[PDB]
């Protein structure tokens, strides 16, 4: 997966 | 991959917000690419994010 990752 | 940052040398840590190349997958945070927030990142990402190799074999 999607591009962008944030954890949580 | 994600569980190394190439680019910091690999001191892994979740609290810092990640973005990876569209050819190879590879996960990297925002702030070893420069990226200032979550949303810089969305951008950056939304423009077709590239890793390290792919600035000089095919940026954009
Ligand atoms: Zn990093
Ligand atoms: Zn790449």
């Amino acid at each position: 997966k999607g591009g962008a990752k944030r954890h949580r | 991959s994600l569980v190394t940052c190439p680019i910091c040398h690999a001191p892994y840590v979740e609290e810092d917000l990640l973005i990876q190349c569209r050819h190879c997958e590879r996960w990297m945070h925002a702030g070893c690419e420069s990226l200032f927030t979550e949303d810089d990142v969305e951008q950056a990402a939304d423009e077709g994010f590239d890793c390290v190799s792919c600035q000089p074999y095919v940026v954009k």
